[PDB]
């Protein structure tokens, strides 16, 4: 019988590497929650960058072009110097 | 009849409206049937932090041409009283 003492002892011997099992499965439940928090922050922090890095940030979608009619700097609508 | 007193009730005409229940009609089901084949319950709406990253991503594309449409519109309505519209010329 004390064979089956030592099995009951010896069955929780690796506590410490199941509690850690245990929460690695909720840091890999979320993981997936990057994919908003990521984009997210470059949308807030996208006037930030430079020209040429929010063009390239955006695949070229955006660039100079894209800005308003009404640029929040009036003598940069329509470009750095301006329309014409 | 009897608008306006103590005597008011409802007309006929509308008596006949709320006999009309639709029982077993639904006319816009193509519309969700329809929807449905987009596959975006499940792909984004079913999970919690796909549904966020859909407000997210959708936001931001979203906004950007929202923006560009009504810029577009702007241009078109008030063309020709623009500034860049009407490049000026220098005196002589
Ligand atoms: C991001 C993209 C993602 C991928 C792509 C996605 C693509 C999909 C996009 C879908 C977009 C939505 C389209 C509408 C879907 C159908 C309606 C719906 O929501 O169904 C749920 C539900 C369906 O009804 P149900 O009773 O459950 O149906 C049961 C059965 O299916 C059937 O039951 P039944 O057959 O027994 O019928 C019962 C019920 C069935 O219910 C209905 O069908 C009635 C409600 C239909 C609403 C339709 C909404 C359309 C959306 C507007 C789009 C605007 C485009 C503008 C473009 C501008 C561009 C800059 O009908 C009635 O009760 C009968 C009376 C109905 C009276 C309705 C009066 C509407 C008059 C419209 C006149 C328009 C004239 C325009 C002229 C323009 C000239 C230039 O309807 C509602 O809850 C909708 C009405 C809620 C109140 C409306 C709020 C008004 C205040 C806001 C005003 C500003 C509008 C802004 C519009 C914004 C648009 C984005
Ligand atoms: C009798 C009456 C009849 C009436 C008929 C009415 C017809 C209905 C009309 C509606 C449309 C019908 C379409 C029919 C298609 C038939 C063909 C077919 O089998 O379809 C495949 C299939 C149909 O599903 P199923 O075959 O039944 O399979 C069911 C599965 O559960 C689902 O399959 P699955 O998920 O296993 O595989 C789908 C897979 C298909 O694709 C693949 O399998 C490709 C996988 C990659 C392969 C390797 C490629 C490597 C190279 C890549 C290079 C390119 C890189 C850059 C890509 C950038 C992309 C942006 O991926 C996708 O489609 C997109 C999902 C990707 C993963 C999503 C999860 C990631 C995290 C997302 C985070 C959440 C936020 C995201 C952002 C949301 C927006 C803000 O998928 C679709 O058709 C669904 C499309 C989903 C995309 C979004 C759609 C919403 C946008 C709609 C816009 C509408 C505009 C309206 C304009 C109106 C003008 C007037
Ligand atoms: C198998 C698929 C592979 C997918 C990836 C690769 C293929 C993708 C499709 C083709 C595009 C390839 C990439 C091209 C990018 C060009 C960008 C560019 O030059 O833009 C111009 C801009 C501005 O350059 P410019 O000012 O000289 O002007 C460009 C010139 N004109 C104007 C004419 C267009 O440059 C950049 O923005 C350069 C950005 C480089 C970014 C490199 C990142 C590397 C990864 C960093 C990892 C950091 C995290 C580390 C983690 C550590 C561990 C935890
Ligand atoms: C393991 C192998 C992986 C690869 C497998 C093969 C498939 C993918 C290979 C892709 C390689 C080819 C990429 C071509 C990039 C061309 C960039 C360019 O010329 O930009 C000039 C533009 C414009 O240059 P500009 O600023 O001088 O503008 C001049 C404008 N005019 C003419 C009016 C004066 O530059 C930029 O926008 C800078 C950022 C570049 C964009 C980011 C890197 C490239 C991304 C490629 C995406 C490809 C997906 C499909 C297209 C998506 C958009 C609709
Ligand atoms: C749960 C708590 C959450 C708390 C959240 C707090 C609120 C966060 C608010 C987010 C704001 C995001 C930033 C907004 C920036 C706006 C950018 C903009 O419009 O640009 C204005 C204007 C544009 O000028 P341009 O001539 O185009 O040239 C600039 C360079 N290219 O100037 C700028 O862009 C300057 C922007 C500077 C931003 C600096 C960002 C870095 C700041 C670091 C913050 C660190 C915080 C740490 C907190 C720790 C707490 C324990």
């Amino acid at each position: 019988t004390l064979a089956v003492y030592h099995r009951l002892w010896g069955m929780t011997e690796q506590f410490a590497a199941r509690k850690k099992w245990g929460w690695r499965q909720v840091y890999h439940r979320m993981l997936p929650f990057q994919i908003a928090l990521y984009p997210s922050l470059m949308w807030y922090l996208f006037g930030w960058f430079d020209d040429p890095y929010k063009e390239a940030m955006t695949l070229g979608i955006w660039n100079v072009s894209k800005r308003s009619l009404y640029f929040w700097d009036p003598l940069r609508s329509g470009g750095d110097k301006g329309w014409y | 009849s009897g608008f306006g007193t103590s005597y008011a009730h409802d007309p006929k005409w509308i008596e006949d409206w709320m006999a009309r229940k639709r029982v077993g009609v639904d006319r816009m089901d193509w519309f969700f049937r329809a929807f449905n084949r987009l596959r975006l319950y499940e792909l984004f709406f079913k999970s919690t932090p796909r549904f966020y990253a859909f407000m997210v991503i959708g936001g931001l594309l979203g906004s950007y041409y929202w923006s560009r449409f009504w810029e577009q519109y702007w241009i078109r309505v008030n063309k020709g009283r623009l500034y860049k519209d009407v490049p000026y010329v220098y005196p002589p």
